[PDB]
Parts: structure tokens; sequence; C-alpha cells
RNA sequence: GGGAGUAGCAGCAUAGCCGGGUGAGAAUCCCGGCCGCCGUAGGGGCCAGGGUUCCACGGCAAUGUUCGUCAGCCGUGGGUUAGUCGGUCCUAACCCGACCCGUAACUCGGCGUCGGGGAAAGGGAAACGGGUUUAUAUUCCCGUACCGCGGUGGUAGGUGCGGCAACGCAAGCCCGAGGGGUGACGCCUCGGGGUAGGCGGACCGGUCCACAAGGCCGGCUAAGCGUAUAAGCCCGGGGAGUGCCGUAAUGGCGAGAACCGGGUGAAAGCGCGAAUGGCCUCCCGUAAGGGGGGUUCCGCCGAUCCCUGGGGCCCGUGAAAAGCCCCUCGGGAACGAUCCACCGCGACCGUACCGAGAACCGACACUGGUGCCCCUGGGUGAGAAGCCUAAGGCGUGUCGGGGGAAACCCAGCCGAGGGAACUCGGCAAAUUGGCCCCGUAACUUCGGGAGAAGGGGUGCCUGCGGGUGUGUAACCCGCAGGUCGCAGUGACUAGGGGGGCCCGACUGUUUAGUAAAAACACAGGUCCCAGCUAGCCCGAAAGGGUUUGUACUGGGGCCGACGCCUGCCCAGUG
């Protein structure tokens, strides 16, 4: 038989890579073999737009003469000044250790365990909810719904996530949605197996219909897993 | 104005001086035993490998 | 169609030209390498058993 | 037009010769003139022209006289008050 | 304007329906008015990107919402932190 | 290259004998592999001048070809004739 | 041959190939030429002369002109395009709305007119009811300005 | 061999005739005149590709769809000149080498580090006019200039000033570091200032024209050096709200307006270059060579070329580095330039010609494709339309002569009286047709339908008025009267229209070469997996794609704009 999409993007070709080239750099906070207590201080400087991101970017400059990368704030003023460590104040745009944020506190980009650099609530309009503080975890409330345990020297960010609100206007045509793809060079236009051919997919025939049924195993083989997968339930409730 | 690299050239000069045909003396001295030789060509019939 | 007239879209940089090593208009000229020889993929020429091109050169029998 | 020529970085222009020829000469664009730190405002007194156009002139027909010549006046007045107000210890 | 019901989607004609056409130009009559500023407190703030506003009369340069230059989330936020 | 080996042939035409004429200049046969400054020096000591400027080509038979110009002390008829032609 | 010499004398006389003229009977003088010394000897005594120039003339436009601007030739039948494409759109206005502001800004100059009544007019005149100083003036002297 | 001295050498651009010559020989080679084709390209320039096809002299066995004294053919001899044009330099997407890990192994596979390459249209030191050759010229000659390294000699300065200010200045040297700017950037739209190019009137010379009136041709000025104002931005004074100031339009102002004065700043123009240059033309013998005259002005249009500023749009954000300029620190010397004058040196390669209805690819001197890649005078006219024409080019989209000389075919024009009776089917053809005014339905997602439909008018001449403008300059807008014709968008240009049904919402894509569709896509609707050392995928492994990413996200399936709706069964397979 031939190929599927899902399989040819395993390789790697231009067809299917991210054109990473195009954005600005990587997000990460700073190394913590240099923010023991010493809580740096930074003005903001540009705050701009990144094409890899579903989020603003601002430049911020430090007492190092150092430039970095942060994801703005809702509200972060061009002129601010953040800082960076534990003894922080507590507000929008600030990072401190988990340990010291009180419950009920809005937060974003925080690290899984202390030094990774930020892998949590980093997309536009999200936050996450501080619910309680032990001392040997911390549980947090993402926006899926898991109430997640992260061990309390891990960092964050207080306040939200700009750039929200962003699927309430409607994409009313076909171009535009090419442009957007185009961006980041996402798979369009999609084909249907249904109406491909036999060898092109488990479904495809002269009729245009699914003989078998749309829920698949978690053990069956790559070329097979098309549908719904390990579907707990289907329909509409 | 054509911008032609330099080896090229040369091989191009020596394709040409060759296309030319044999000398009446050689015929002469040969009595009419050598009258063409394997590279006789026409810019407009067979072309070359650059 | 696919004949007389896309014949005519070959005024463009070619595919192959001239070897330093071997002296045949093999050179694969966007990647490096002889098509004939092996020249810019390996020290050693290409050589295989199923192939006449070497043994016509020498006049040797398959 | 040669190819190189027909390539929108040259701004063209038609030509009366003596002998009555009407050539066109081909010229490079000009660079936009300075702009502050700042404030991102055109500074005053620095010229435009390409480093050919430059090289033929002095030192003191590049730039003002005044301190902090890449600043607009505003900024400068700023920095300036900072410094002596922030001396004073 | 010069029409009753259609706003900015006057633009796109008889075309993509109702729904489509109604969400376009209410979302952008919203953006399209003009905001207070959260330094001068005059109204001139207008978008500049996804996600920026800018003042054209005191300079000021925030970030925001993609459509407006607040959300509830963020409302919330900014209570919160400052009872805390 | 080195001198007395630079210069292989002059050239007798039509051509070369006008530039002789008028522009006071001499034209050579050389080897590929020298440039202007040998090509210079091989005129100065073959014949005892001083030279003013060397332009030089590669034709289409694969032979180099200069114009070389003397200064208006010396006279290019005189080595012409001190030559064959 | 005489390709040889008519190219020569062409790009000698700036001119082309086809504005030339060799006397038909001197055609051995012209062929024993091969140099550009003797072509231009030949041109000299008149064996190869450049022609004139043919000409186009515009003496039956200008009489049409001449009719159109004292008002032929311009009625509904000669017409093939728009009339706002004919007379355009944004120029009118243009012109128009300057011409008021230069008149109302000499008004205010020699004195017949103060900053409250100017300002009123400037606006009226934005907002277009006038259309040309005739009705400017009307307005003017009908209420009580001049 | 017969087919056969036959087909074909037509169709898309139907072109030749008179006179003279050369020559053994002339429908088809040369010179002149007449007649004609192209004319936003069949003209003019130049990539790639080809590679000597270029030039002159001499030839006609063969090639050239005919002849041939011709030739992109054959022979002999020649031809491509750079300090300033381009390569050479910088990086991009990308690639290679070494090390490293894997592989039974490698000329195979790959992450990271290091080093290096990568654009003859991206970035980027510097030259323009005239002449010369059979064939080269921003390359040679004349004339007038400019860059980069190194020097000699003087000054600026080190050890100086003017302005409240913006700013104006010759305003020190060598080394190293750091900062700041420029390089350095999308799509749409508008205004202002200029230029190439064109039009008109006068005048000076030449030519056409029975006189006259009149028409046509010529009336030229490069880089470089020296010179300034727009717009934008700024400085100082000044002291505002039932407001005033302004734009084509947005608009501006106690977070300091009007109003006074000033500063910085483009493309251009001007002056020098530069009149024993270049063009037009009248003369003596006409051969080398000479002589004289003219080289003037006003007014209008005006770009798709150049410069400067506003405004709008994005779930879409429209490259980098080399290099150049300025400032500041830190260190050395006591001398010494980014100013003036003079001198010296500046390597290697390309450089001929076509550039396509004969020089490239298609086996061809192929109606195809590459390249229409860049440019284009006058009239009518909305117009780069079609028609006519100037320049420039061709008569080589390489077989010609005859003729009521037919039938029949290909491409075209008209047809009385009837008007689809023809045919599967109104296929094919015809009708309508530009502009102004009047007037326009059902239905509708209130945006549309709609140029709905239906109707009237339209030339030439003689005049009268209006808009902008200084205008008896220029471009536009209304009306009366007179008259000719079968006909006034007189040719060219230039919609036929309406009423019902099925399918698909739309714009878009598809079977290169028998299917363009009711099939695909689309916006939107819903479902499933995943909290990241995830989920899904490549691979023999190492390692990798989604990932410079993190549930307003990534991936995997079905329906397919909007509107009203989406009912019962979990026994079977999953
Ligand atoms: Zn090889
Ligand atoms: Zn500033
Ligand atoms: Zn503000």
């Amino acid at each position: 038989g031939k190929s599927l999409i899902q399989q040819r993007r395993g390789k790697g070709t231009t067809t299917f890579r991210a054109p990473s080239h195009r954005y600005r750099g990587a997000v990460r906070y700073v190394p913590l073999n240099l923010v023991q207590e010493r809580t740096l201080r930074g003005v903001v400087e540009e705050i701009l737009h990144d094409p890899g991101r579903t989020a603003p970017v601002a430049r911020v400059k430090f007492e190092d003469g150092t430039k970095k990368l942060i994801i703005a704030p809702e509200g972060v003023l061009v002129g601010q000044e953040i800082y960076i460590g534990p003894e922080a104040p507590i507000a929008i745009g600030n990072t401190l250790p988990l340990a010291k944020i009180p419950e009920g506190t809005y937060v974003y980009d925080i690290e899984g365990v202390p030094g990774d650099g930020g892998k949590y609530v980093r997309a536009g309009g999200t936050y996450a909810l501080v619910v309680s503080r032990e001392k040997d975890k911390v549980i947090v409330q993402l926006p899926s719904g898991e109430l997640k345990a992260f061990n309390p020297m891990c960092r964050a960010t207080i306040g939200v996530v700009a750039g929200g609100g962003r699927l309430e206007k409607p994409i009313v045509k076909a171009g535009k949605a090419y442009y957007i793809a185009k961006a980041r060079n996402r798979f369009w236009p999609k084909p249907r197996g249904v109406k491909m051919n036999a060898v092109n997919h488990p479904h495809g025939g002269k009729e245009h219909h699914i003989g078998r049924p749309s829920t698949v195993s978690r053990r069956a083989p790559p070329g097979r897993k098309v549908g719904h997968i390990a579907a707990r339930r289907t329909g509409r409730r | 104005a054509r911008n032609k690299p330099f080896a090229k050239k040369l091989r191009l000069a020596k394709a040409a001086k060759q296309n030319r045909r044999v000398p009446v003396w050689v015929i002469v001295k040969t009595n009419r035993k050598v009258i063409t030789h394997p590279k006789r060509r026409h810019w407009r019939r067979t072309k070359l490998k650059e | 169609g696919a004949g007389t007239a896309p014949k005519g879209k070959r005024n463009r940089t070619p595919t192959h030209i001239r070897c330093r090593r071997c002296g045949r208009r093999a050179f694969n000229v966007k990647k490096g390498y002889c098509a004939a020889c092996g020249f810019g993929r390996s020290r050693r020429m290409r050589k295989y058993s199923w192939s006449h091109k070497w043994r016509k050169k020498r006049n040797l029998s398959y | 037009m040669k190819p190189m020529y027909r390539s929108r970085s040259w701004r063209r222009k038609y030509v009366r010769t003596p002998g009555g020829r009407t050539v066109i000469h081909f010229e490079r664009r000009k660079p936009k003139v300075a702009h502050c730190a700042m404030c991102g405002r055109p500074l005053n007194g620095v010229p435009r022209g390409r480093p050919s156009e430059l090289r033929k002139l002095p030192k003191t027909k590049k730039r003002p006289e005044r301190p902090y010549p890449n600043l607009c006046p505003s900024c400068m007045r700023k920095v300036m008050k900072a410094q002596v107000r922030a001396s004073i210890t | 304007g010069r029409t009753t019901k259609v706003g900015s989607a006057g633009r796109f004609g008889p075309r993509y329906g109702l729904k489509i056409r109604r969400r376009v130009a209410a979302v952008e009559a919203r953006m399209k008015q003009k905001h207070v500023c959260p330094v001068c407190g005059r109204k001139a703030v207008r978008r500049i990107s996804t996600g920026i506003w800018q003042c054209q009369k005191c300079g000021a340069t925030f970030a925001g919402g993609a459509y407006l230059p607040t959300t509830p989330a963020g409302k919330v936020a900014k209570r919160v932190t400052a009872s805390k | 290259m080195d001198p007395y080996k630079v210069i292989i042939r002059p050239l007798v035409t039509e051509k070369a004998v006008s530039l002789i004429e008028r522009e006071n200049k001499l034209t050579f046969i050389v080897d590929r592999r020298a440039t202007k400054q040998d090509i210079k020096r091989a005129v100065e000591e073959m014949f005892n001048v001083k030279v003013a400027k060397v332009n030089t080509l590669v034709t289409m038979k694969g032979e180099k070809k200069a114009y070389v110009k003397l200064k208006p002390e010396y006279d290019a008829s005189e080595i012409a004739a001190r030559l064959g032609l | 041959m005489l390709k040889t010499q008519r190219r020569i004398a062409a790009e000698l006389l700036k001119c082309g190939e086809n504005r030339i003229w060799i006397d038909p009977e001197r055609i051995e003088d012209v062929a024993a030429a091969i140099t550009r010394e003797d072509i231009k000897r030949l041109i000299h005594d008149g064996v190869i002369k450049k022609k004139p120039i043919k000409g186009q003339s515009r003496a039956r436009a200008r009489a049409f002109q001449e009719a159109r601007k004292k008002g032929r030739h311009r009625g509904p039948g000669s017409k093939k395009g728009k009339k706002t494409a004919r007379m355009g759109k944004k120029e009118v206005w243009m012109m128009t709305i300057r011409a008021l502001r230069k008149e109302l800004r000499k008004l205010k100059a020699e004195g017949k007119l103060d900053a409250h009544t100017y300002r009123r007019l400037y606006i009226r005149a934005k907002g277009g009811q006038f259309k040309n100083k005739r009705q400017l003036y009307m307005f003017m002297q009908e209420h009580g300005i001049l």
C-alpha cells in the first residue's frame, strides 16, 4: 500500500517542517545558578509580535546590560520595571517560586522541574489558579481541569497571558486561512480518506462510506490509527 | 558580457582549432589514402558537451 | 502537453558538467558529486560488477 | 536593459547627450536620515548620503557640536538634568 | 453610515451569511471605537497589532487582548492581586 | 615567469602595423602564465626601452596577446626595423 | 558588398540603412571604397546622401481643435466615455474647495469678514453647499455679510 | 524495384513591377524609382543557452523545399585591449569536512561542537561626453574628472570661536574596547513639487507645392565641482474655549493653539565644464584639402520616470551580515589631520556575434516553447483598444507562370415570400450593441437583484452662455436656430432578453494527450487522544519530525455557507 500524511510528517521535510528562521527567539527565564537570591531588576523596552507564539513578546534590558525576551502579561507598559527572584513583590510581570505565591493568585509560564525554563500556560489568553501550598508540593489548576502537583521551588509568573479573545471573530474566507497556515506551514487544505482510494487509507473505496467501526485500539499498529483512538465514548453528550 | 569561465573557454578554443580539414600535401603524400578525420563538426548539427 | 513544448524549457542551468578527476560530463553541480567516479563523495573510485563502462574503457571482457 | 539594471534598486533617468543620443543613466538610492534612540524622531544637522558622499566631507559638517548628537535636544537636556541632579551627594 | 443593518460587513456583499457578517461587524465596531488610556485618561487608544495597543496622544504602548485592551480574566487578576 | 621566456612571438598584421605607426605600440604573443609586470620587464630587457603601459587579452586560440605602449622618448618603428618588419 | 558601404555610412551619419541614397551611376566608385575615409570623401562629393525624413502633418487636427475650442464637435454623438471619466470626480471637488478657501482668506485679509463669519463659511464650504463662488456671494449678500 | 516524374512545395503576415548593371548564364544577386506589410511589435535593447556562427577577399561539387553570379554553406587571412562595467567581498534558505555516536561493515545514517563554503537581477569604493576600425570600445585616442594604499610640504588643531537656543564652523595623532545610528525592507490608496516626452505661436536657413494662401526638415549640450528651497521635524517669544487654526481626506490645541520671527533639510534648476565639439546649410578647383553663415524666443499639457509626505489593513507582521559615520572611555607620544597643493602604484578572469516565424530546445532554415525579460512618436478615442500613419525594419513567416478553365473542397458576402415547419437538441448563423436623460418587478441573507425590463435622443454649420484659471492660454458642462441624407456609436469599436425546475451556497482546483462536472477544496458544525521524559509519527540503531512549540495548543476522523431541525434501539461487531 501507500503512505499517510501521518507517516510522511515523521521524516522532516520542507512540506512538514516549521519555518523557525522566521520567528523571534526562544523564551526561557534565566539559569538559576545565577539567581540564588539576587532578585534581578529590569526594564521593559519593546513589545512585539511573534509569528510562532500565539502571544506577544516583550524585550527586557537588565542591569547586566543583557537583553531577554519574555512573554508579555496583560497590561504591562513599555517602561515598567519587573523583578525576578524570591523576594520580589507580588505584581504583574514578576517571577517568583510557587511557595512564595498565595492561594488564589493567577499565574502563568510555570516550570516543570526547577531549572527548565517555562513549560505551562504559555499560550495566549490562558491562566492557572493556585489551590494549596504544602511543604512538599503545590497544587495548581490548569486550563484543562487537571489539578497538577509541582515542587514548591518551581518558578511562575503572576497575571494572565495577553492575546485573549482570538477565536471570537470568524475566519470568513479560504485565503485568510491560507495565510494563517502558511505562516506556520500546517497541512492545508485537507483531504478525506472516505473519498481517497484504498491504497491510501484504511477507509477508501468507490463508495464513500466507512465499513468498519471508527473506534480503534491503542494497540493498533501505525498505518491504521485513524478516527477515534481509544474512545471511551462517542456521540453528542 | 557573456560571462564564461576560463577553463571552459580554453576547451572551446581547442575544439575550434580541431575542426578543420586535412591539408593537401598529406593527401599527396599518402596517395589519396587519407582524406578526412573523425572530428569534423558543424555548430548547428552536432553539439559539444560544454 | 508532455512533448514538443515542454522540451523548450532546457535553457536553464544544467544538471551535469565536466569532472576534474575523470573528464566526463557527469558532475552534478547542485550537490557536488560525480555520477561516474564518485568525486566529491568518495576518496576511492565508483566501480561495480554489474557495470561495463570501465571494462569497455580498458578493453576487457565481461 | 541588462538583467541587473532591471532590478528597481537603480533609479533610472533619461538624459540627452550633446551629440543627440538620449541615454539612460543609473544611480543607487540614498539612505534615510538618522533617528533618535529614545523617541524615534529625525535628527537635524546630520546629512544624508552614501559612504562615498560622506567620506568627502569634514567631521564638523557631519554632526552638530552640542553633546550627545545621537539624541534630540529634548532628550539631551533630560540626560544632562539627570546627571546634575544626581551629582549632589 | 448609509446602510441600516450591515456595517463594516457591507464590503462582503451578499456573501457568507448572517451570523458570519454580524459577528464580524460587531467585533470590528467595538475595536475601532476609541478607548480610554490608563496613563492619561484620554480616549485615544488604538490598536497597533494583534495584542498591542497605543495612545496617539501620550505615547503609552501596552499589551492586551486581541480585539479589546482588556479581558474579564485580566480584570479579575488585577482586582485579586490588588487585594493581596 | 622569467625574462627571455615570456615573449614567444611578435605580430605582423595590418592592425598591429597601424598601431605601430600611430600609437607607438608593439604587439606580442606571450606565454599564458605571465602577468603585465613580467611582460614589462621582458620588453625592457630584451629591447632596452622604457615602457608606459601594458594591456592583455587571451584569444580564441589559447594565446595571450599584449599591446605595449612605450614612452615618447623611444620609437616603435626603430625596434620594428631592428626585428624583421 | 554594398551592404558594407551602406552600414558604414548609416552609422556614420547616425541614420538608418534605408534612408540612404547611393548614386546609381557610380556604383563602381562606391565599390572601390573599402575604408571609412573613402566613404567619407564620397559622402562629401555627394554620391552617398542621407535622405530627408518624410514627416507627418497636423494641419487637419489644428483646424479640428480650433473649431472645437470655438464650440463644434462636442455633441452627444461624438462621445465614447462616461461623464465621470471625461471629467473626473475628485478633481472637481479639489479645485472647487481650493477656490473657495482662497476667496474666503482674501476676504478675511481685506477686513470684510470677522473670524466668526469666516469660520462658519469655512465649515459650510466643507459640508459642500456652495459649489461655486457665485453661490457663495449670492448667499453672503442675501444674508447680511457682503 | 513497381507505386511515380506522382503527392506535397496553398490555408495562420496572398507582393511585387519599370529602368540600369554584373556575369558563360539572372522571376528570384546589386543600385534607383513606383507600389505595399509590421507599426505596446515582425522595431530598439540584453540574460541564459549555443560557441566563431562575427569581418573582408575569393568560390559554386554538395546544402538551401525551386534557380542562384547569393548565403548562418565551402576556402584563405584576420578579429574580442578596464584602477572606475561585472566576477572576485557579505550573509540567506541550504551544504560539506573533522571529531563524536551507531552499524557485521562502509563510498551508509545522524545530534552537538568546531572550521569552511553558498547570490554574474539580494547587500555593495570610484567616469562621462566626442572621435577612431573591415570587424573592439564607459576598455584604444583626445578633453574634462573620481576613488583606495603610501608619501613629500604647509596650515586647522594640541595651546580657537560666533549664537539665549535650534544650530554654524578646516576644529589634533597612534592603539584597543564599548554604545548609537545607517545598511534594513509588506499590500492598498491620495496629494504636492519636478523631469523625459509631446503640442502651439513667432523668427532664421533649406525643400514640396500652377501663383497665392500653405505643409515638411534643422535650431544640441554629459559626468564632475560650486550654489537652495519645499514637506517633515525642531528652537525662541506669545499666552486661547458658547472656541478658534487648518486638510484632497483623516485632524490639532494649558501634556501649551493661533500670531510673530528663525534653524535643518530632497529630487531639480542655475553657473563653469563648452565651441576652431555635434547638427543644418551656402561656396573655389573637387584629389589629398580649404572658405563662410546660423545654432533665437515666449506660452500650454504632462507621465506607467524621480523626490517627498499623509492615511488604511493583518488570528497573516513582511531577512541577515559585511561595510560606513558619530560619540564616549582606557592606554601611549608630543606632535600633527577627515583642509589646500603635488607625486607614485593600482594584480588575476569575462569582454566578438544571434539573442529568435533561420543562430537556443524540440532529429529540420519546425506556425510549438524558452523571453514579452526591459522600452515605444501623431490622430480619433475612456484607453498600452481596433483603424490609419512617422521613425526604424522587411518584400526570406524562400517555388513560380497561366487562366470567365469546369465539377468539388477551405475561408467569406448578399438573398424575394414565410419564419424553427429543420434537428436528439434553435448545433451554426443572425439579432442587440457606445454615451446622456426618463423609468425599472417578483423575491431577498436588506448587502442585492439591476446595465432588470421598457422608451427617447445622438451628424455638419452659425451662434449664446457657464466651472477652475490673470488668461479671447488649456481641459470640461448646458441650449436655440439653419440645413443634408434610406441611414448621424454612419467605418472601427460595441450586451440579445425574460419566466419556471434539478444539483452544488459562493471566488477557487481536477483526469499533461477523448471526461471541467452534480466530483475535490472552502468557511463553519461536531466528535476522539494528550499535562510535555505527553499524544501521533520515521528509523536497523543512534538519534530525530510536530518543537526557537505547551490545552485560546498539537494531532486524528466525519458532515460541509445561512435558515428551521436532527426522532427510537447497547441484543450483534467494535
Ligand atoms: Zn568524475
Ligand atoms: Zn527624543
Ligand atoms: Zn495615554
